């Protein structure tokens, strides 16, 4: 069963071309609409296809964002095309994406079930690549807002990571309201829980820290049932936020009772073998004040990732590391002098 | 909303200590 459609290149010239695919299999449910796997007849390559319902009366936000993005650490929009069906009367937007075989969730769950933690070398590789993608999208003012282990795709052999699913992504601008009920509770920034409409891209950074901690711990650091229990889990570790911190999150909560609760030491949080720099990175990712959190680019330059900038560093399978040093001007636009650290001498010329 | 939410939050902290 072979399907032939007229598709438009994702970031391309905007000249539609005929594309044929086959072997349609369901991968799972994306943010909005389900995700299929398929094989391009021409190349033989595997792709992911997220079919979403499109309303003819307005433009698709995800599509607008996706056509801007080209990055090694982000799942790329190969093509897009339209189709109809499902009671008809409407049109579906089909996003043809890179196919990637694995997720951090599946890998983390694979180690946790064996009562083990992911080797620090993978934690370094995966987190660094996530921060790069974050640094890239935030430079367009674009906030992913879905950051979580399930949306972190992996190639197990090459150890390449790719951020995926921008169905919740928004381009943020000063003076506009945004839904405070967003992300996923375990990875939801505290200001979001306070119902702050004014939040920035720093919320993705918070989520990243939650992922980092989870990979160190072996479980989500901030569990719990209600959205209000989420805040309880956070203060059980970070301690009751100061008045000045509440102000920086949601000013509408500045004066309130809020019983003082001692912060649980970061070193007592993780297992005794946990690297010091891993703990320092995590502590600078998770802060009540969003402005106090590291920028993704700053995170990349953190001492925790110094092992990746070693000329002799290799994967546990003997293969070379993926390209970590390939930063463009757009990636570095937030802090160009950081390249002095980010791009090691051995990768300069 | 703000005073309402802070009241069910402050309660669950009296329960944690
Ligand atoms: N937009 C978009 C894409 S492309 C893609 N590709 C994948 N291989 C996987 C996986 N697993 C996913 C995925 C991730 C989290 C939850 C559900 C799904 Cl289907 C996606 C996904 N959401």
């Amino acid at each position: 069963k072979v399907t032939t459609v007229v598709a438009t290149p994702g970031q391309g010239p905007d000249r539609p071309q005929e594309v044929s695919y086959t072997d349609t299999k369901v991968i799972g449910n994306g943010s909005f609409g389900v995700v299929y796997q398929a094989k391009l007849c021409d190349s033989g390559e595997l792709v992911a296809i997220k079919k979403v319902l499109q309303d003819k009366r307005f433009k698709n936000r995800e599509l607008q964002i996706m056509r801007k993005l080209d990055h090694c650490n982000i799942v790329r929009l190969r093509y897009f095309f339209y189709s109809s069906g499902e009671k008809k009367d409407e049109v579906y937007l089909n996003l043809v994406l890179d196919y990637v075989p694995e997720t951090v969730y599946r890998v983390a769950r694979h180690y946790s079930r064996a009562k083990q933690t992911l080797p620090v070398i993978y934690v370094k590789l995966y987190m660094y690549q996530l921060f790069r993608s974050l640094a890239y999208i935030h430079s367009f003012g674009i906030c992913h807002r879905d950051i979580k282990p399930q949306n972190l795709l992996l190639d197990p052999d090459t150890a390449v990571l790719k951020l995926c699913d921008f169905g919740s992504a928004k381009q943020l601008v000063r003076g506009e309201p945004n839904v405070s009920y967003i992300c996923s509770r375990y990875y939801r920034a505290p200001e979001l829980i306070f119902g702050a409409t004014d939040y920035t891209s720093s919320i993705d950074v918070w989520s990243a820290g939650c992922v980092l901690a989870e990979l160190l711990l072996g479980q989500p650091i901030f569990p719990g049932d209600s959205g209000v229990d989420q805040l309880v889990e956070i203060i059980k570790v970070l301690g009751t936020p100061t008045r000045e911190q509440i102000r920086e999150m949601n000013p509408n909560y500045t004066e309130f009772k809020f019983p003082q609760i001692k912060a649980h030491p970061w070193t007592k949080v993780f297992r005794p073998r946990t690297p010091p720099e891993a703990i320092a990175l995590c502590s600078r990712l998770l802060e009540y004040t969003p402005t106090a959190r590291l920028t993704p680019l700053e995170a990349c330059a953190h001492s925790f990732f110094d092992e990746l900038r070693d000329p002799n560093v290799k994967l546990p399978n003997g293969r070379d590391t993926p390209a970590l040093f390939n930063f463009t001007t757009q990636e570095l636009s937030s802090n160009p002098p950081l390249a002095t650290i980010l791009i090691p001498p051995h990768a300069r010329i | 909303e703000p005073q309402k939410f802070a009241e069910e939050l402050i309660h669950r902290l009296e329960a944690v200590q």
